[PDB]
């Protein structure tokens, strides 16, 4: 009943084919010859062989084809893991059906040094091989069974060594900074964004907590692009109870939902004061607090400045209140005052 | 060992885990449908970190006795036989590993107050390792036999050793740190799979337990390292259905730990 099936989408895909020439030739088209046509003669010789059905699992190599035809598979990462995965698992099971075949069916024209091995020893036996770890209490006997463990040791030893390296860093490790801040009642807290560095974090925290000040509960979330290193990480852990760290843009409106800014006492800018062109620092500065003000216009802004002439634009922002709290830090006016 | 009750040891541990699950799930339902807390998570949290005095002591308390449960599971395994029935008053060694355990589900209650959500807790690589360690060994007690089950976890709780070094900021530069946290990473993942292969393997098949491999812990040890390494005397090696079949998906990313670890640590 599937093979029926399966050769009338081979005549398909021969009508849809540009050339037949080629298609006749194609892997696929190969599979199709060696399978279909045996189950017609088993029917007719009233007997059965397992011949050459391990080739049903070339079949696998088209998954991610099919998933493309479908949009499962958008992004170039997962199409990348997709073919990987489907080569890998296909030749896997392709060759341990050859070793099966080889090792229980004996050499040719005499059958007698017929090896009796499981089809799931055989996929046990070629994972050992293609590790090239090679225990030995299972091995290839007959002549035919070696000869062809000899090819694949020149081409499927490639395969393991670039395939798996490969799917293991494709799937990565999960984000481990990422989500929203859970909403507690009666919480205070502040986003800081801006130069996110080990040692301005730390400056930072050892005077915002510090007990020759006022008990108050605010915790401290920090909002910065790159992943934080060794370091900063320590540092997240000895303050696991007032320190908060998410990965995120202050441009993305969804990442300010994410660090919810809208309920946030105030927003603080650190500037890089050690930057090549202050301009240039200035300038993305400048652009984080329109993205806050533009996400919501009643929140309490501080950020530090590199230059005075800058501070006319913040100014000029209609969102922008001293009134309300909204302060400038200019590090060149306040240095040279 | 005319009948095996290993099915009741794994019965309690998926219970125990599901009862949990169901629980926070049905307290949700419960809360959706009808000030201590607040005020308990932010001690909780506080503790587990290691910030006051008293936490600063419970970290290390923690660390001590992770080695000294994960000591005892290797005095455990060097008994011949995996099933066997004793009065728990007759051996010292359950004993102890009561008194380990009992605080090891108080540090999983604290864990789980601190935790800022439930439902991700629940589910948590270190939760589920006390979900198939700890009521086991009450179960043991009331069956009045024990079993080796799944006490190779216990290695498991050595990944946190560099986080319980970075809250008593022990380590402070980013190279100490990566160092810490290969080693642990590498050692832990080389005892638990050789935990995995000792159990399947002196077992047997499952439902005939007919074809056992006896083989020590510290020859499935050895037997390991050989395998990460891609050597492959043969002199050793898996039989059973079952040691087979895990020592496939142990190739797949076993290997791929040893690659990347060892040269990492070396240099
Ligand atoms: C016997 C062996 C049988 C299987 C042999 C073939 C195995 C091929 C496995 C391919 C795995 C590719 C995984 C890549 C991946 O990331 O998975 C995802 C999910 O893709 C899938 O649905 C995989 C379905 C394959 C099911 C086949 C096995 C069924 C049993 C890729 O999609 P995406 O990230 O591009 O879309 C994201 C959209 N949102 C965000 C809404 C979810
Ligand atoms: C020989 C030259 C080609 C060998 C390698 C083929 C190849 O690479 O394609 C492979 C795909 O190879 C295949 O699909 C193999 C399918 C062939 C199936 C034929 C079955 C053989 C039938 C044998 C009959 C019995 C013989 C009995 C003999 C006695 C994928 O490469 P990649 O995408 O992973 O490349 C990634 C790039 N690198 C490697 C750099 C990371
Ligand atoms: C059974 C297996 C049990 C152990 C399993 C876990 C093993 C984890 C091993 C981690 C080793 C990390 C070594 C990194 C390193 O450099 O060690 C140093 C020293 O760190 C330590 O104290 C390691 C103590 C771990 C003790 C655990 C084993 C006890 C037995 C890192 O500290 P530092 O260089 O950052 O500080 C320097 C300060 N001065 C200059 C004053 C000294
Ligand atoms: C430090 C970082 C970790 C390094 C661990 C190195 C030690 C383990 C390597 C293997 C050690 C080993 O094989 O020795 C084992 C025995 O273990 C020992 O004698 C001491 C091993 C070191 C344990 C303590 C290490 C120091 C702390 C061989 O015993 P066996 O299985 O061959 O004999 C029993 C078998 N029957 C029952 C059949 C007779
Ligand atoms: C998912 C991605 C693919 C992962 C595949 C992992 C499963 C295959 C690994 C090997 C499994 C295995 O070896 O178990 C096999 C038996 O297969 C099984 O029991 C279940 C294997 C998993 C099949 C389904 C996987 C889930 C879908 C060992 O049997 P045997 O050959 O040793 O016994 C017969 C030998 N005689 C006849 C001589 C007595
Ligand atoms: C599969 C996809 C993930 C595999 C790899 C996981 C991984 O890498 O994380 C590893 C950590 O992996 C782990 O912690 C493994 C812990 C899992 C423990 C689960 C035990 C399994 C229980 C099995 C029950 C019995 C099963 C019986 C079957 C019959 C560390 O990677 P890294 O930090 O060294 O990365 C460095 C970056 N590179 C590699 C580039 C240098
Ligand atoms: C594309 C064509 C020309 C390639 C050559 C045809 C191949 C596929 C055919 C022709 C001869 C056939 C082989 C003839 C003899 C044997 C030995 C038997 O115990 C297993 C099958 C095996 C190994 C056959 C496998 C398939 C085979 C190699
Ligand atoms: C997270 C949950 C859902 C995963 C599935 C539960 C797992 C952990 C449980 C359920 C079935 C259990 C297995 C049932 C049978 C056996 C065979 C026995 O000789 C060794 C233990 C072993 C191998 C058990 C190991 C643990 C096990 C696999
Ligand atoms: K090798
Ligand atoms: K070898
Ligand atoms: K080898
Ligand atoms: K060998």
């Amino acid at each position: 009943a599937f093979n029926i099936f399966f050769m009338v989408y081979f005549f398909i895909r021969f009508i849809a084919a540009s050339d037949k020439l080629w298609f006749m030739l194609e892997m696929y088209s190969f599979v199709d010859y060696f399978t279909i046509p045996p189950s017609f003669v088993s029917i007719y010789l009233d007997r059965t062989w397992i011949g050459l059905r391990f080739l049903r699992a070339l079949r696998l190599m088209t998954v991610p084809d099919i998933l493309q035809y479908l949009n499962v598979l958008k992004t170039s990462s997962s199409i990348r893991l997709a073919q990987l995965v489907s080569i890998f698992i296909s030749v896997w099971l392709t060759a341990a059906g050859i070793i099966h075949l080889l090792e229980n069916s004996g050499d040719p024209l005499d059958f007698d040094n017929a090896h009796r091995l499981s089809y799931w020893t055989c996929v046990y036996f070629l994972i050992v091989t293609m590790s090239t770890v090679g225990y030995g209490d299972v091995y290839c006997e007959t002549v035919l069974g070696r000869t062809f463990l000899v090819f694949f040791l020149l081409v499927g030893l490639a395969i393991f060594a670039s395939c798996i390296p490969e799917i293991i860093d494709l799937i990565g490790t999960r984000a481990k900074y990422g989500g929203t801040l859970k909403n507690e009642k009666g919480r205070r807290h502040i986003v800081v964004c801006g130069h996110i560095t080990y040692e301005s974090v730390s400056h930072f925290l050892k005077d915002f907590l510090h007990e020759d000040r006022e008990d108050v509960d605010v915790e401290v979330v920090f909002l910065h692009r790159k992943p934080p290193d060794l370091e900063l990480e320590g540092l997240f852990k000895r303050h696991f109870t007032t320190v908060e760290f998410f990965q995120g843009t202050i441009m993305n409106p969804i990442d300010l939902q994410r660090v919810k800014v809208h309920e946030a006492d105030a927003c603080l800018v650190l500037a890089n004061k050690y930057c090549q062109d202050p301009d240039a620092e200035d300038a993305a500065n400048i652009m984080r607090v329109i993205s806050i003000k533009n996400y919501s216009d009643d929140i309490r802004v501080i950020i530090q400045l590199m230059q005075y002439h800058n501070k006319a634009y913040l100014l000029n922002i209609p969102s922008w209140d001293w009134k309300q709290g909204d302060d400038v830090i200019c590090l060149a006016e306040l240095k040279l005052g | 060992l005319k009948v095996r009750k290993y099915w009741c040891f794994l019965l309690s541990s998926i219970f125990t885990f599901l009862a949990g699950l169901l629980v926070v799930l049905l307290w949700r339902a419960f809360a959706f449908v009808c000030t201590f807390m607040t005020e308990a998570k932010d001690w909780a949290g506080e503790l587990i970190s290691g910030q006051t005095t008293t936490g600063r002591i419970l970290v290390v308390l923690v660390f001590i006795l992770s080695i000294a449960s994960l000591i005892i599971y290797f005095v455990d395994a060097s008994s011949e036989e995996v099933e066997r029935c004793q009065k728990w008053s007759n051996n010292i060694t359950q004993q102890i590993d009561l008194a380990f355990n009992i605080f090891f589900m108080v540090y999983f209650f604290i864990r789980f107050i601190a935790a800022s959500d439930k439902l991700w807790f629940m589910l948590e690589m270190y939760s589920f390792v006390d979900y198939f360690t700890i009521p086991p060994s009450f179960v043991s007690i009331y069956l009045d036999r024990t079993w080796i089950g799944l006490r190779f976890l216990r290695a498991l709780r050595l990944m946190t050793v560099p986080d319980i070094l970075q809250y008593l900021n022990v380590l402070k530069t980013s190279s100490s740190i990566r160092l810490a946290q290969l080693v642990s990473i590498f050692i832990s993942v080389w005892l638990t799979a050789a935990g995995i292969i000792h159990l399947l393997e002196n077992s047997g098949d499952p439902l005939d337990f007919d074809n056992a491999h006896r083989l020590s812990y510290w020859t499935c040890v050895y037997f390991l390292i050989v395998t990460m390494s891609t050597v492959g005397y043969g002199d050793v090696y898996c039989e059973t259905v079952l040691g087979r079949t895990f020592l496939v998906f142990f190739l797949l990313v076993g290997l791929a730990i040893f690659a990347s670890c060892i040269p990492e640590i070396i240099d």
